[PDB]
């Protein structure tokens, strides 16, 4: 494997807590580092009104029927381009 | 199989009524609708 | 086309449809044989007061009930598969014609040389000419050269349709966003009829297909005439 | 917290012939009644809407 | 260190669970969890079939691996025989372990 | 307990064969009629 | 009176209130989708909560309080839950088929490429990797919880289960943030469609499974579980592993290979 | 008492009773729809309107016959009644969840009826293919109500499959191995597995159709890079297993009926019968694209699906031959039930053989979307599924009711139905070979004789359906109470009397290990 | 070269019933070739065989939509 420890063989609860605090949560802490460093808002792309995107065959059943459910003005253009 | 004689026998007359009532419950309502199709298509 | 009280397939117009007739005869013989054998054995089992109700050992006999059906499946599969790969094998078409299915009619495009395209609609019953067939005639027939390998491409610009000509053994679904290939070769001049073979709404029953198979020279002059 | 399961075992084994869904006492009844009222009322509103939707409008 | 705090079945199991658990500790099967082991099934040595009434349905797998099970009611009284193999069974009524 | 035995393990009465005939006739009748009245309903539209 | 170990259940209204809830939610979505009203839907959602609450309450009443869960009843519930999870796996299988169908033969409308022209996929090495680490961790922490409960250790069980839930909730808050921040939407062709509907159903399963775990947490608080009888905890741990594994398949397929 | 018993049930027998009642009512709705179909085609021209109203009728016919009549009768009805009794179990594993399986079905049926009442209905076929089923060619609530009806039917059968599997695995006598369970129980366990694996895939498909119609997804829309053929795959992945689901409990009941009225203690080749049903269950998951031979699939795929579809004939033949071997040397009782069963063996064989014709992708090019498919599936559904349901009903009515039917009336009913169904569907073969398309409200003039005879046959079947209702009334009306049943030693379901008590096997059976 | 053109010949890259990509490929190849010529002032004429294949195979409505989108700047293929 891409894995090499030894068999912990001394009551299961103690071993799994060992793994929780020894491996599991440290991994979550490193990946939390790696993510709250590669984050920060980024160059939004030129709006091109491609026909395979911003699909509208029926209005959405909320708002003005033209905004998706988790609409972000910054990064989600409407079919007519980004909002003012 | 074996069974007791009918506790409430259903005579020929009684069967004729039940069979008649049964057929009429299927045929009258469908018959009404099918007979009046033209009147539906116009309205 | 079909005629009144018809039992079997429309007469073969291509060699592939001819091959399908012979393969259907082979299969149907097997079907009649087996279904008649089952009926016969049912009646055999039901026609004796003689009895044997004690435990019957079921091993020697299950060999026969398994190997014989396996042989018969093989006797069907062989010819079935010869014809499948024969249908598919590389020929070289002299001509390519597209048909687009619509609600509810077919458009045809012959675009090898000129920009030839037109719409093909069912003749309404109230405007049939003497001798014309209810539900089957079209205003503009699909003229094609007889005795020639033609590539039909099938699609739709709306819902599913399916382009079918039973005489030539043809059915190709017409799917929007997709281009389905089939090949067509009439051994004979004539008129060859078919109907929309996928439910497509209000007039699914009423968007038929008429091929007119004539010599190449009449085909060429027709094409020129339709530009 | 303390383990009060034994009490609950006593309550729910009490030989009063109540079904398990009502055996906790008066709240089970209140809650059951609220649930049935919403379900049956909601169904009647559902049939009204079907009716309404079955005929054309503006 | 396990600090405890988690009840055992012994302490907290109740109702039928508790009955099954206590009966099993004593090697008893009042709730028919286990397949009974056959006797020789002669009239001398009949299969003893416990019941809380005066009849109980028996199913007889006459030979090992028979797919067919022979079902019949066994009544309080003289040993009855399987209609297929004649293996003898005798009802042993008691009152229910409440 | 609940009633057991013939005519008592059902959600309809068979106490009177004429009341029963009325029930069975409404029951199967309403089922068979439904489509005809849906076809009607759709034809009396547009 | 019975001499078998199986559970004859008291006549219950909850199956009826379940069915009617199903009717009210399905007819409610129709009214929402087509007649611009949420009232029917809100009612079916409410009755459905009430039904689930009272149904599962009664199961706790039948088991912890009444003792109806003999080993034979427990075996049955194990089979029940395995079979439920199998049915959920086939459900997701449909969405994976849809994903693999669209992504392996991108159509001309997309630019004949995957990802489609105009789609800027999320970086799988950012929050997706974090999310992967979070569910895998919660997998370790739920196993610690299981062993704690079997070893009679109340405190460490409540501790391990709290951590598992916190990771569940973390994953859900991250996925909500990714959803808000994603430059593509459900309406961005088959990429948006497969992405949001597959990861969206996953997200619901994470919320469902987190909820189950929280139920298990409060029951443990009230001492319902013995060191040897805790099927509710096992069922929630099986469900939770299922959720974990569906995530690994989404990460490998949609976020990594599909980017 | 009445609500506690009939709305709040946790009893396997009562819930089976609810299912039979629901099934019988659906059968009436389905029969009416079949008569509208055959009224429209009974003479050349237009009777009702264009293809939309017609195909709403055709669509509803199918949904009702499949999801509201056959599945509820065979699995909900005979299943809940017989399976617990046949393994000496006190009830099902999840008796309360069992009740919700039942009460989901009325609302499911309400949603189907709503779809047909709202706008112009769902004229889509039971396959509900996009783009016709889509929000442009089927704008409005009709298709969404259809999708939600299938969702509720789906959940009903998935929870029921979990129930039957758990029950049959876990609640047999300790000494009973799976190889000591009767074939009906095998047939329900295998059916429940197909349901568990197939329905969630359909749920995924129709949910994707729901989102394409209402949330601007493009799973099946080429504009967004989608494919209408994807839906066909997801649907048929369920759809073929669905047909084996419709027949397997049928196979089970036929094995019991043939065994019983042959005066045999057991069916011939028990393990061969188990093997055959399991092979059919397995093989039924790897053949779905035989519904897709004309969509434009590569030749090698066509050759696999041809071959995998055909192999199903072998295990199916072992069941057929094994039923004939059960008859062999029997002391034959020519009961009405036996007549239904004998009709089944022959007419199912015919339907199956025309299935084998359709398996050959080459022939299927010409037969696909024609009345030859319609003849195939009505032989195995209107003369297979239905004949097995009628045989079982006649056989077990006395167990369920405590009353006997008039045997003469029942023989009369069989005879009318037999003529009716054969007159309706035999000529549809001819219509198919000669090219009559499916889902047509009207045909070219040449097709007129076979359509006329077929419609006349549909009316003979109406007369049988109406007679059936009278026969059931006559039985409840007359109250001939059952005394004695032969062969209880190999039919455990009869052994607690007719009807059996509300609670059976409170004391489990005694079965020892030797 | 081979300009006794009847129709698009068999192309082993696209040997099955679905011919969508065959159309699309030859449509891309032509407009690519076209671009790499109005560039170096060369002759479109070398691009002719792609023009003839895509015109033979492609639905008119497809070509029309593809052409409208090249003009609009929404054509999703690389040219
Ligand atoms: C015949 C009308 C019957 C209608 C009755 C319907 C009512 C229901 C009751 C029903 C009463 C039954 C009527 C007899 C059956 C006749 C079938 C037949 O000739 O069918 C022929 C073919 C079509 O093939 C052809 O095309 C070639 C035949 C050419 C005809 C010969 C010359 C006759 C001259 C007139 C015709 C035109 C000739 C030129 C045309 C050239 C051909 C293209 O059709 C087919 O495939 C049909 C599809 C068959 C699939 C089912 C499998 C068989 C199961 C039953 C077997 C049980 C055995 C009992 C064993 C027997 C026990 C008694
Ligand atoms: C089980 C399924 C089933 C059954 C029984 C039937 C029965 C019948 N069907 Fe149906 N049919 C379908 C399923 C079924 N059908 C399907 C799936 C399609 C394709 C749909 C599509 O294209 O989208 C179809 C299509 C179809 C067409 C083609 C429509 C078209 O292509 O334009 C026609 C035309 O004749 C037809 C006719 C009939 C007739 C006359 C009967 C008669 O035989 C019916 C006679 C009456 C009965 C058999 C009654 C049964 C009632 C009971 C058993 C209740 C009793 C209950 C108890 C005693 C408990 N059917
Ligand atoms: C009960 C329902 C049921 C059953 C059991 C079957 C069983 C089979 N079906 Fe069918 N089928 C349907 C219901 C059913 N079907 C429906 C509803 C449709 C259409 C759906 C729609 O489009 O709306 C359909 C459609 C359908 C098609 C598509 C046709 C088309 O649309 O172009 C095909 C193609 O392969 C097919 C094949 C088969 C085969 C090979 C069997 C086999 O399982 C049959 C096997 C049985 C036998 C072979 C007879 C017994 C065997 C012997 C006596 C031994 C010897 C036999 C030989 C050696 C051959 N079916
Ligand atoms: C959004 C993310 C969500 C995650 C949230 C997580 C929060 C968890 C909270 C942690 C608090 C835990 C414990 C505090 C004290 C409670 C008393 C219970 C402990 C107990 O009773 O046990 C003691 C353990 O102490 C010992 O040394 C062992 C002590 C082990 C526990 C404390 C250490 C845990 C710290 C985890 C940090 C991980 C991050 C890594 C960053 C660094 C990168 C390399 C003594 O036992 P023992 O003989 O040593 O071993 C026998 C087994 N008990
Ligand atoms: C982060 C975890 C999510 C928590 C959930 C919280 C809120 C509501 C969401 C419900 C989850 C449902 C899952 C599957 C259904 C549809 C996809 C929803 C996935 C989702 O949430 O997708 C969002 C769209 O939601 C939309 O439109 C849809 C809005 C909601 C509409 C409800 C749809 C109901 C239809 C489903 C029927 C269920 C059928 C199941 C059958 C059962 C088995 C037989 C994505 O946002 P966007 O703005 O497009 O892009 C982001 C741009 N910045
Ligand atoms: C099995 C994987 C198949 C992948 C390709 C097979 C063979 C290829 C050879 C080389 C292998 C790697 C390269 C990939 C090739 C891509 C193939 C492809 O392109 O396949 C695409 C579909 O794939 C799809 O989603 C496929 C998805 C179909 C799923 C089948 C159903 C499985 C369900 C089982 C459920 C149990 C799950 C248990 C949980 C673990 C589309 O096909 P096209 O090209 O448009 O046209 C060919 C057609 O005629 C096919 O009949
Ligand atoms: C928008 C609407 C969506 C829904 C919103 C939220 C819905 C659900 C939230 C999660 C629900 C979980 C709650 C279940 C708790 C039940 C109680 C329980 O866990 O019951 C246990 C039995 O398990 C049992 O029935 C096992 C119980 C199985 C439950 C399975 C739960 C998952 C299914 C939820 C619905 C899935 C929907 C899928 C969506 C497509 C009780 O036995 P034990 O634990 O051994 O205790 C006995 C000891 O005390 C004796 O010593
Ligand atoms: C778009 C809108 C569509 C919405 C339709 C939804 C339909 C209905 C909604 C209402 C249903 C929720 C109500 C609670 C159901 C609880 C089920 C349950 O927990 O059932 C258990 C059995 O199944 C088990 O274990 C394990 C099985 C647990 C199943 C949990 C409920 C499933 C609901 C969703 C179904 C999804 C199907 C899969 C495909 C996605 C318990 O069996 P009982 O017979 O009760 O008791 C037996 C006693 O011995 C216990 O002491
Ligand atoms: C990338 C992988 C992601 C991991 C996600 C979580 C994996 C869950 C695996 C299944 O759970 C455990 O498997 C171990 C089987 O090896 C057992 O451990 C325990 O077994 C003994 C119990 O006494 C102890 O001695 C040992 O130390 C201890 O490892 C334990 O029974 C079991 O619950
Ligand atoms: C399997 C489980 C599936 C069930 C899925 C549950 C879906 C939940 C939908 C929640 O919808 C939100 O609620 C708001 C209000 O409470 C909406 O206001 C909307 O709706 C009103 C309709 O009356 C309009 O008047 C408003 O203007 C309009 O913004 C809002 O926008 C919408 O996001
Ligand atoms: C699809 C399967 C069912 C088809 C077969 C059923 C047909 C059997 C006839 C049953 O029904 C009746 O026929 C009458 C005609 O004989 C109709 O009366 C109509 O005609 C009468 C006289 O001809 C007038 O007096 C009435 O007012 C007028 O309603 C009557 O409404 C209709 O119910
Ligand atoms: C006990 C369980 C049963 C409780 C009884 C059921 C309660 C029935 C309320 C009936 O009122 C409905 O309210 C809808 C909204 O709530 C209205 O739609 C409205 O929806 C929007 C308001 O949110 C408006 O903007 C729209 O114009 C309008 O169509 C609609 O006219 C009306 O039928
Ligand atoms: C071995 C198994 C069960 C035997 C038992 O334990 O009773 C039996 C049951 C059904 C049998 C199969 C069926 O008889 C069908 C086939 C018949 C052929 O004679 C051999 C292969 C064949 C596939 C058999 C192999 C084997 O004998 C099977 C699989
Ligand atoms: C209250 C109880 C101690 C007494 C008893 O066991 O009943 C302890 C045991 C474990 C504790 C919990 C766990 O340690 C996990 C959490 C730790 C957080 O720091 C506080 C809340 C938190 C959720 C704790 C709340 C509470 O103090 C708990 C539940
Ligand atoms: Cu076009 Cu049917
Ligand atoms: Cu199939
Ligand atoms: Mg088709
Ligand atoms: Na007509
Ligand atoms: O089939
Ligand atoms: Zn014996």
């Amino acid at each position: 494997a891409s894995a090499a420890k030894g068999d912990h063989g001394g009551t299961g609860a103690r071993t799994w807590r060992f793994l929780t605090f020894g491996l599991a949560l440290p991994s979550v802490a490193l990946c939390t580092l790696n993510s709250w460093l590669h984050s920060g808002h980024r160059e939004r792309p030129a709006f091109i009104p491609y026909h395979h995107l911003r699909i509208r065959t029926k209005p959405f059943s909320w708002g003005d029927g033209n905004h998706t459910f988790f609409h972000n003005p910054r990064v989600n253009p409407l079919p007519t381009g980004y909002e003012k | 199989i074996t069974a007791k004689p009918a506790k409430t026998p259903t005579s020929p007359k009684e069967q004729a009524i039940g069979l008649s009532v049964t057929f009429l419950s299927f045929l009258l309502p469908a018959g009404w609708v099918l007979y009046h199709l033209d009147n539906y298509k116009k309205s | 086309m079909a005629y009144p009280m018809q039992l079997g397939f429309q007469d073969a117009t291509s060699p592939i449809m001819e091959e399908l007739l012979h393969f259907h005869d082979h299969t149907l013989m097997i079907v009649f044989l087996i279904s008649s054998l089952v009926l016969y054995i049912i009646s055999l089992m039901l026609t004796t007061k003689l009895t044997h109700t004690s435990t019957m050992d079921a091993q020697e006999v299950e060999t026969i009930w398994t190997i014989l059906p396996a042989i018969i499946l093989i006797l069907i599969a062989l010819p079935s598969l010869r014809i499948l790969y024969m249908m598919d094998e590389i020929n070289n078409p002299s001509l390519t014609v597209k048909t687009m299915g619509h609600q509810w009619y077919w458009s045809y495009e012959y675009t090898d040389y000129e920009d030839l395209s037109f719409d093909s609609y069912m003749i309404p019953t109230s405007e049939l000419k003497p001798g014309e067939l209810r539900l089957l005639e079209v205003d503009n027939r699909v003229v094609l050269p007889m005795e020639m390998t033609i590539r039909m491409l099938v699609s739709s610009e709306d819902v599913l349709h399916s382009w079918a000509v039973p005489s030539l053994g043809l059915k190709t679904d017409a799917i929007p966003g997709r281009l389905n290939q089939t090949t067509l070769m009439s051994s004979r001049p004539g008129l060859y009829y078919g109907q929309c073979s996928e439910i497509c709404g209000s007039n699914h029953s009423f968007m038929p297909i008429v091929l007119e198979l004539v010599p190449l020279k009449y085909f060429e002059k027709w094409s020129a005439s339709m530009l | 917290f303390e383990n009060r399961v034994a009490e609950k075992q006593k309550l729910f084994q009490e030989d009063n012939g109540l079904p398990v869904h009502l055996k906790g006492g008066a709240t089970d009844n209140i809650l059951y009644r609220v649930t049935m009222t919403l379900c049956l009322g909601g169904t009647l509103y559902s049939l009204y809407c079907l009716g309404w939707a079955s005929f054309p409008h503006k | 260190a396990s600090g405890g705090g988690v009840p055992t079945d012994e302490e907290q199991a109740t109702g039928l669970e508790r009955e099954v658990m206590l009966a099993a500790r004593k090697g008893q099967d009042p709730y028919n969890i286990l397949a009974p082991k056959a006797t020789s099934g002669t009239k001398e040595d009949p299969n003893l079939v416990p019941s809380i009434t005066n009849k109980r349905i028996v199913g007889c797998i006459c030979e090992e691996d028979n797919s067919t099970v022979i079902w019949f009611w066994l009544h309080k009284g003289e040993a009855q025989r399987c209609p297929s193999c004649g293996t003898h069974y005798k009802l042993v009524p008691h009152q229910l372990a409440h | 307990h609940y009633e057991e035995g013939p005519g008592k393990n059902i959600p309809f009465s068979v106490e009177n064969k004429w009341r029963l005939l009325a029930m069975m006739t409404l029951f199967f009748g309403s089922g068979f009629a439904a489509p005809f009245f849906i076809v009607r309903h759709q034809l009396l539209k547009k | 009176h019975q001499t078998h170990a199986y559970h004859m259940v008291n006549p219950s209204p909850w199956p009826l209130t379940g069915a009617l809830s199903a009717l009210l939610m399905t007819s409610g979505l129709t009214m929402w989708f087509h007649f611009n009203s949420m009232t029917l839907l809100m009612i079916g959602l409410t009755t459905n909560m009430l039904t689930m609450y009272q149904w599962w309450r009664d199961v706790i009443r039948e088991s912890t309080f009444q003792g109806h869960h003999t080993p034979a009843v427990q075996k049955g519930l194990r089979y029940g839950m395995i079979l439920f999870i199998i049915s959920e796996v086939l459900f997701f299988t449909g969405f994976f088929w849809a994903f693999y169908h669209s992504s392996l033969a991108p159509t001309p409308e997309l630019g004949g490429c995957w990802p489609p022209t105009g789609i800027h996929p999320l970086n799988p090495l950012e929050v997706p990797l974090l999310n992967t680490s979070v569910l895998l961790a919660s997998g370790v922490s739920i196993t610690w919880a299981h062993h704690s409960l079997m070893e009679g250790d109340r405190k460490h069980m409540l501790q391990a289960l709290f951590i598992t839930i916190t990771l569940g909730v973390y994953f859900t808050l991250l996925q909500a943030s990714e959803y808000y921040e994603a430059p593509f939407t459900i309406s961005d062709g088959v990429y948006g469609s497969t992405f949001f509907v597959a990861t969206g159903f996953h997200g619901l399963h994470v919320i469902i499974g987190s909820t189950f775990l929280i139920v298990c947490f409060f029951r443990q608080l009230k001492f319902h579980f013995t060191s040897n009888h805790h099927f509710g905890f096992e069922a929630a741990a099986w469900y939770w592993h299922f959720v974990d594994v569906v995530w690994l398949f989404l990460y490998v397929s949609i976020y990594w290979w599909g980017s | 008492m009445f609500i506690n018993r009939w709305l709040f049930s946790t009893n396997h027998k009562d819930i089976g009773t609810l299912y039979l009642l629901f099934g019988a009512w659906a059968g009436m709705v389905g029969t009416a729809l079949s008569l509208l179909i055959r009224a429209e085609l009974g003479q050349p021209g237009t009777l009702l309107g264009d293809d939309q109203i017609y195909n709403v009728v055709v669509t509803a016919h199918a949904f009702v016959m499949i999801f509201f009549m056959v599945m509820p009768i065979m699995i909900g009805g005979f299943g809940n009644w017989l399976v617990p009794l046949m393994i000496g179990a006190p009830d099902m594993a999840f008796p309360r969840m069992n009740n919700m399986s039942f009460w989901l079905l009325p609302p499911s049926f309400l949603l189907l009826l709503a779809s047909s009442m709202v706008e112009a209905g769902a004229g889509t076929g039971w396959t509900v293919y996009p783009p016709l089923a889509g929000n442009l060619a089927h704008a409005g609530a009709s298709v969404d109500l259809t999708i939600f009806s299938l969702h509720l039917a789906g959940v009903s059968s998935i929870l029921g499959a979990i129930n039957f599997i758990t029950t049959i695995i876990n609640m047999k006598p300790p000494a009973m191995s799976q190889y000591q369970t009767p074939l009906f129980v095998w047939s329900v366990m295998i059916t429940a597995v197909l349901l568990l694996l197939s329905l969630p895939v359909l749920a995924a498909g129709i949910t994707m159709l729901l989102t394409d119609r209402n949330l601007n997804t493009t799973f099946f829309d080429p504009a967004g890079g989608g494919d209408p053929i994807l839906y066909q795959h997801l649907f048929w992945f369920f759809g073929h297993p669905e047909v084996y689901i419709l027949i397997l409990p049928g196979f089970g009941m036929i094995s019991h009926i043939v065994t019983y009225y042959s005066g045999k203690k057991e069916p011939f080749g028990y393990m061969g019968m188990v093997w055959a049903m399991m092979s059919i269950g397995f093989l039924g998951f790897i053949v779905w694209a035989h519904h897709m031979f004309t969509v434009g699939m590569d030749v090698d795929t066509r050759a696999y699906f041809t071959s995998a579809t055909m192999i199903i004939a072998i295990p199916t033949g072992v069941k057929v031959f094994s039923w004939l071997a059960t008859l062999h040397g029997g002391n034959i009782k020519w009961s009405p039930a036996m007549m239904w069963a004998l009709g089944f063996i022959f007419l199912f064989t015919v339907g199956g053989l025309t299935g084998i014709v359709l398996a050959n992708s080459s022939l299927d090019i010409v037969l696909h979307d024609t009345y030859y498919v319609v003849a195939h599936f009505h032989y195995v559904l209107s003369m297979g599924a239905v004949f097995a349901i009628m045989g079982g009903f006649v056989h077990w009515f006395p167990l369920f009711s405590g009353y006997t039917l008039n045997d003469t009336w029942a023989k009369i009913h069989f005879a009318i139905m037999f003529v009716g169904v054969n007159m309706t569907f035999f000529p549809q073969h001819f219509l198919g070979l000669s090219g009559m398309p499916r889902r047509y409200s009207d045909y070219p003039d040449a097709y007129t004789m076979w359509n006329t005879i077929s419609s006349m046959g549909s009316f003979i079947s109406l007369t049988a359906v109406m007679l059936m209702v009278f026969i059931i009334w006559e039985a409840f009306a007359s109250k001939r109470e059952v005394l004695t049943v032969d062969l209880t030693t190999t039919n455990l379901e009869w052994l607690n009397g007719c009807p059996p008590p509300y609670h059976t096997f409170e004391e489990p059976t005694y079965v020892n290990l030797k | 070269k081979i300009k006794n053109y009847q129709t698009a010949p068999f192309d082993s890259r696209f040997p099955n019933q679905n011919q969508t990509r065959n159309c699309w490929q030859n449509y891309l190849d032509f407009h690519r070739c076209e671009k790499a010529m109005t560039a170096k002032g060369g002759d479109v004429s070398v691009c002719e065989w792609y023009r003839r294949v895509y015109k033979s195979l492609c639905p008119i409505s497809w070509v029309s939509t593809w052409d409208d989108r090249r003009a609009e700047g929404t054509f999703p293929g690389k040219i």
